[PDB]
């Protein structure tokens, strides 16, 4: 469960 | 060239996304470090005392200190993101380039950024609230007493090539956009848009620097040099896990050192 993702996505 | 006008317009628009992303700018530093500011003075952390004496703004001492720089590093990896995607073409990666170009970028950006905090005296910590003396983190127990030194020298040089907010903006962009780094899958648009960030860079060096020879040339080997830190940052993580198992470590920090190992 990628929280750069999460960053990447806001 | 029909491309130096818009190199110029890109070269502004990262100056003005890195105002906006990065509160704590080479320009305030500066100007904290040399107290030509309104701000109060910053708390200066010298000895075990004074550590104590300013305890209210930040186990054994070392890895107490050390593990306190985890809560600037996840600050800075929000920042770095958001620099990130304002970069042209890049939120238009495969977001699984995206992750890893920031996984493999980030710390190479700390320390960059980390050189505009210090002097041949020390580095600015909590925000631009603080200052640790260089001669205080060389008297910490070994490995943690050798660690900052080479950090120091790096700044010292990096600094004496005077860059300012608006070269580094483009600087960090050419870093972010490295086609190089571990397990990217499509490697050619990474490098499309790292060429065009390099010619406004040599295009912002030229105009902003007339009289600095190879400058250009200078910075590139910096980025060389930032990656030989980097490998020693995650050394040092290495060797103290061997004897310190119970350590803490934020989860967006856990995502940035997995397989690093
Ligand atoms: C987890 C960790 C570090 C950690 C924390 C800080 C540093 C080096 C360092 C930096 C770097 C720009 C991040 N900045 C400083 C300052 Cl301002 C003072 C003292 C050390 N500093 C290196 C490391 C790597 O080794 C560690 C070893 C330990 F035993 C415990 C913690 C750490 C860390 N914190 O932020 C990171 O990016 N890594």
């Amino acid at each position: 469960p990628s929280l750069l993702k999460k960053l990447l996505l806001a | 060239n029909p491309e130096s006008a818009d190199l110029r317009a890109l070269a502004k628009h990262l100056y003005d996304s890195y105002i906006k992303s990065f509160p704590l700018t080479k320009a305030k530093a500066r100007a904290i470090l040399t107290g030509k500011t309104t701000d109060k003075s910053p708390f200066v952390i010298y000895d075990m005392n004074s550590l104590m004496m300013g305890e209210d703004k930040i186990k054994e001492v070392a890895i107490r200190i050390f593990q306190g720089c985890q809560f600037r590093s996840v600050e800075a990896v929000q920042e770095i993101t958001e620099y990130a995607k304002s970069i042209p073409g890049f939120v238009n990666l495969d977001l699984n380039d995206q992750v890893t170009l920031l996984k493999y970028g980030v710390h190479e950006i700390i320390y960059t950024m980390l050189a505009s905090l210090m002097n041949k005296d020390g580095v600015l910590i909590s925000e631009g609230q603080g200052f640790m003396t260089r001669e205080f983190l060389k008297s910490l127990r070994k490995p943690f007493g050798d660690f900052m030194e080479p950090k120091f020298e790096f700044a010292v040089k990096f600094n004496a090539l005077e860059l300012d907010d608006s070269d580094l903006a483009i600087f960090i962009a050419v870093i972010i956009l490295s086609g190089d780094r571990p397990g990217l899958l499509n490697v050619k648009p990474i490098e499309d848009i790292q060429d065009n960030l390099l010619q406004a860079l040599e295009l912002q060096l030229k105009l902003n620097h007339p009289e600095s020879s190879q400058l250009f040339a200078k910075l590139l080997q910096k980025m060389t040099d930032l990656r030989q830190i980097v490998t020693e940052h995650v050394q040092l993580l290495q060797v103290i896990k061997k004897t310190e198992t119970d350590m803490s470590l934020h989860p967006l920090l856990q995502e940035i050192y997995k397989d690093l190992y």
